[PDB]
């Protein structure tokens, strides 16, 4: 999950 | 920010329970991450929830 959250928060 | 994070993780979890193939399959997870970054490169992607972003990315693979 963490990779999805960390990519999303950097958009 | 810390609460915003826990809530973004929860939303992501629900999408992956709705679409269990992605947490079972390396190739599928890869294709989805490729479309996910492409959605996030769209103008106004800041306005999407993570659920909306994940669903858009999955719909781009169903296309």
């Amino acid at each position: 999950l963490q990779k999805w959250v960390r990519v999303y928060l950097d958009r | 920010f810390c609460e915003k994070y826990k809530q973004t993780k929860e939303q992501a979890l629900t999408f992956f329970q709705e679409h269990p193939q992605y947490m079972r399959s390396k190739e599928d997870e890869e294709q989805l991450m490729t479309e996910f970054k492409k959605v996030l490169l769209e103008p106004g992607s800041k306005n999407l929830s993570i659920y909306q972003t994940l669903l858009a990315a999955h719909e781009r693979l169903q296309a």
